[PDB]
């Protein structure tokens, strides 16, 4: 949408979760910077109304600022000239019965926007919970349409945000742990007309491929796979949901994202590569056929759910300006590829102690698997980095383009993993092993740190008493912003990582912060509210180190920290 | 298994060392119901007709209804 | 107390709800002033966990800040030099029925405090809704004694904060609403054995009377009141539950507190006086035995509930310095008693719209009744005011010493009301009465009042968009502060009523400021959190106007504002 | 009635006009049951029981026990 493309520039705008459509999460303002950001206050405040898990961010369009709830997922809009008084707001009727097939609490990643419009007034989309996609009206309020994307009664839900490309909204899916096969939807914006759908698994029209798919590269697979990779029909409950985040190069016209985990977690239930799951996609907006797709986890053991941020740039390889996508994914490797012909550019340890993988031969694009390290039935394994939580989640990280590093929030998080057999029934969770979490080798939960992408060089790295999970928001100001679990935004200077600035803030932050500038002031905003999977423990009062997935354990001092909560807050100087 | 070795592009799962090529009718057969696999799929065809027939009455009347059963 | 008052009065301490034993919410602390206060700013924040509304405010003593939560009602202790750690916690296990016959909100009033002394070690005491009085550990958390109160069976909880003195803490009442007759009760604080109790209506060995009880003013009334102002048995049920605040005199070793109103609402079902409800008492404090005893509002017509804070001052008193106590009840008047003879010195209206009543004859201390604005059967009485929400509320107002002036904050709300026959029945509620609420006669919904409490002189007065709910504090800086139900605290001079600062809070504020001095710096803190009688309307979902008591109408726009939230706000320079 | 003329101090209620001195057998009687008013005085007469098994236990053992059937 170049429209949307068009506000994106605008500093009074933040017009999506990802900031833009390369999800650059970098804004040009420097009022606030390394050398006055010690004089940051807060300007205002909002509460929710609702506890639990507080993912995505605000949107800025117009002047208007829309937030988001975990369920029931209500939606409220605010005049930034009058921040007291709600402008409009839709509070959704939801079964209640959706939080029941929720693996991993209740978060949801947020609105999307477009403008007007041939189709036309301009609209708020929401993915609701229970599976639907709803279309309002972005100044009063009204519902528009709304429809049916995905069956809790399944165990199917929405968690990751919409994603407007031209005069289409994507939706995604979830509930892999569930034995949900994934797809991903395209709605006409005018109608909620399905346009097109593709599936992670099964037959080639189901997956909806174009002719030259991964014709560029075509040791990574081409056709047949998303069948002849599983033993029967294993597929229709093989997991590959997207839940988390697009990328789009207009030029291109490409949309790009990736497939989660397989199901079940019981990696001997399911034998064969199971593709397309954890699987890099770039597909044509408007046919949404796969130009490539890039299997990163073969034949997952772990969880390692491919559905993390999707970063572009335009960087030199090897002394030529290339188009790239920058991908950090939960087995603990940073992807950069060609995001044109899918080749891969290089892929390398966000942090040195990954051990389920040796190395990455960028030649074959295989990852070389480590035996000491697999999951198997009849057998425990122990010390295995990452775990299912990954080095990386569902955080939306920076991109720097005249330093050239991206900032990530990184995880330090390891597991013990043993499988058991189990049937699936539509319904019913389909997960069939059972973790205990724990530090990493560093003894920290948390990392942040600065990175080249293509070659992988460290510019700095910092240590955080636990993971940091919401993602970051860099400026030319040379600082990088961040949540944390404990309940602090942060700021750091993105040359050094040195710590400038920091707040405590009522609950953690699960959530990504977002600038833009209002009456030409600059103002910095975040959504303070813990939960998602490292708040399980503390969400639900959970005991059992091993229950939430394992999380509880690993978790078990966040408490001591942070109690739920829901609110915006905004800084300014 | 160190995922290297590919019997087809795209394809390099091997079994691990005395683990089953085939799981059907081994110690570790998932034995899936048929009828509670093709459960999603036919959801889904549930949900796109009545999508459908959202969008044809929001496309003749003009006017968004959701609950079908008030659909004409 | 004779420890405790000593800690009251060094301002590193805010040792109970009331800060002092006068109630003065009064701080000699000068560092944040009228002519800087412009520059107050956020210092930290903390979530409490919960939603609904957040009434009392946070204690300080010997550097830690002790939390407290509506239902289940978590307490939460937090060390100021490591603002984000919780020292500890106490998570009560109640029973979700208690939720159900709480009549306006989950709400809890506070913590109180008691130090180490011969009993010993140092205490932490909360009451619960279901009913309980707990003595806690105030260094570790750890649960000493817990004892039973009230039964929720019989439409019997607790709102109100414990009250300690001498080696006792004082637990009150609440459920006039659901007919239960009223009940003060002192329990020895080693022990948790109960000392003596007092009920509020019934023979006078039940209410605990003095032989000299009113012998300073037995025009008043003395003797046998309790049974003869009621018709049979009506007495039995007949409400004056204490849900308030109390003061105490340590020279004449005397409790201070008012009795709620008589049940049901409907007046036409209990012909009488209806003595002891509305009434401010004068005890001993040992024994719990009466000196004096004014009945505000005898045969109550409009749910005036007596219950309002007591503040005590001395000021001249026709040239003579008078021990008195000063009393913003719910009908619109504001008493100034002598504290130790109960003789009545003056009883002005907050507001001159107030009808129900022509004006008190301060000889006889009876308020003269204007017909016209009565309640009664088979009449839908028009232009009631104050309402039954009165023209104060439960909010803790302050006194500046030198200026010889109470701030207040003020409601101006007025009513509809019809009663309706019905029966009673224990755990069923038992009010009777159909009520509508809308502002009074000039538009707006609340006030701040600054005032001479003996000569009735205002000093000036302010509009204020909401009824200002939460009390008030004010400091030798000539500044007032108070939160406000739309979501700010705010600041004004004292002198003037100028407004000097606002800063916008996540959610209403429903209860009072406090401030203190750790390490040398002063602070403010506050609880945002709205609910209570007038947030029912958003935190239950109601839209019938007569519905939450009749406040479900008039505050309508309220959620046009704020939504449930649940923290705590700490500013300094 | 205006609450200004008192049978006895401490006592001024009057009926309003149209309206009885006593409610009982009137249309306005109240017919409240005996068996639900005492219920209040019942349950409160437990807790007080209760409570104070809770404080001889609590002085005899010097150790707190809150359920009853422990002690
Ligand atoms: O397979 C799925 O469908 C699915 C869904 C979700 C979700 O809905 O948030 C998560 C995951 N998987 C997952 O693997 C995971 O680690 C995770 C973390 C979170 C969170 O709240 O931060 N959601 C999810
Ligand atoms: O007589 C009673 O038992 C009783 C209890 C309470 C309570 O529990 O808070 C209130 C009242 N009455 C009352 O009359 C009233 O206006 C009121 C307001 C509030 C509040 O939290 O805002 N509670 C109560
Ligand atoms: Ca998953
Ligand atoms: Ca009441």
């Amino acid at each position: 949408n170049s429209e949307l493309d068009r506000l994106s520039k605008d500093d009074r705008n933040w017009v999506m979760q990802t900031k833009d459509y390369s999800a650059t999460h970098f804004s040009r303002l420097t009022e606030i910077n390394s050398h006055n950001v010690k004089n940051l206050k807060v300007a205002w405040t909002l509460s929710t109304g609702t506890l639990h898990g507080h993912e995505g961010a605000p949107l800025v369009v117009d002047g208007i600022m829309y937030i988001h709830t975990p369920f029931p997922n209500n939606v409220y809009a605010v005049d930034l000239n009058d921040t007291r008084k709600m402008l409009w707001q839709y509070k959704p009727k939801q079964n209640p019965a959706a939080r029941a097939v929720a693996c991993c609490d209740v978060v949801n990643r947020g609105l999307a926007y477009v403008p007007a419009g041939e189709h036309g007034p301009a609209k708020i989309f929401l993915n609701q919970l229970d599976g639907h996609i709803v279309a309002l009206n972005a100044k009063t309020g009204e519902e528009i349409w709304k429809m049916e994307n995905s069956d809790i009664a399944m165990g199917s839900t929405l968690t990751g945000a919409p994603f407007v490309v031209k005069d289409k909204v994507l939706v995604g899916s979830a509930g892999a742990e569930l034995g949900v096969r994934g797809y991903v939807t395209a709605y006409n914006i005018k109608d909620g007309k399905q346009e097109w759908r593709a599936y992670a698994t099964g037959p080639d029209e189901d997956l909806l491929l174009d002719k030259d798919f991964n014709k560029d590269n075509p040791h990574y697979g081409q056709f047949g796979l998303g069948l002849s990779t599983w033993e029967g029909d294993a597929w229709k409950i093989g997991g590959g949901t997207n839940w988390g985040w697009y990328a789009y190069d207009p030029k291109l016209d490409m949309i790009y994202y990736g497939s989660g985990n397989p199901a079940p977690w019981n990696e001997t239930m399911r034998p064969g590569d199971n593709k397309w799951t954890m699987t890099i996609w770039g597909r044509d907006a408007d046919t949404g056929r796969a130009k490539f797709g890039y299997q990163k986890t073969p034949h997952d053991e772990w969880d390692y759910a491919g559905v993390n941020y999707m970063g572009l740039s335009e960087q030199e390889v090897d002394g030529k300006l290339t188009p790239l996508l920058t991908h950090p994914d939960r087995n603990g490797l940073v992807y950069t590829l060609n995001r044109e012909t899918g080749a891969l550019v290089n892929a390398f340890k966000i942090d040195d102690t990954v051990n389920w993988v040796k190395k990455v031969d960028l030649k074959t694009g295989l990852p070389i698997r480590d035996p000491e390290y697999s999951t198997r039935m009849d057998h425990n394994a122990k010390g295995i980095c990452p775990s299912a939580m990954g080095y990386h989640n569902q955080g939306i990280e920076s991109y720097d383009p005249d330093k050239k590093l991206f900032f990530m929030g990184v995880n330090h998080i390891c597991m013990d993993w043993e499988p058991f057999m189990l049937p699936y029934r539509a319904g019913q969770f389909f997960v069939g092993a059972t973790l205990n979490m724990y530090p990493g080798p560093k003894g920290m939960l948390g990392q942040v740190k600065a990175m080249n992408a293509v070659t992988g060089k460290m510019e700095w790295e910092v240590p955080e008493k636990f993971a940091v999970w919401g993602g970051t928001l860099a400026t030319a100001g040379d600082l990088v912003f961040y949540g944390t679990l404990d309940g602090f935004i942060k700021a750091r200077d993105t040359r050094t990582g040195e710590l400038k600035w920091q707040f405590q803030l009522p609950s953690g932050v699960i959530g990504h912060p977002i600038t833009y500038q209002h009456n030409g002031k600059q103002y910095i905003a975040i959504y303070s509210g813990v939960g998602g999977w490292p708040g399980v423990g503390l969400v639900f009062d959970l005991k059992d180190p091993t229950a939430g997935l394992g999380a509880v354990g690993a978790f078990r001092e966040l408490a001591h920290y942070t109690q739920m909560g829901g609110s915006v807050f905004v800084f300014s100087l | 298994y160190d995922g290297t070795h590919c019997k087809a592009p795209g394809n390099c799962w091997e079994p691990k060392p005395g683990y089953p090529d085939k799981v059907a009718g081994s110690k570790y057969d998932p034995k899936h119901d048929p009828n509670e696999l093709n459960k999603q799929a036919e959801s889904i065809k549930a949900m796109e007709a009545r999508n459908q027939k959202r969008v044809e009455n929001y496309a003749k009347t003009g006017k968004f209804v959701y609950k079908v059963e008030d659909i004409k």
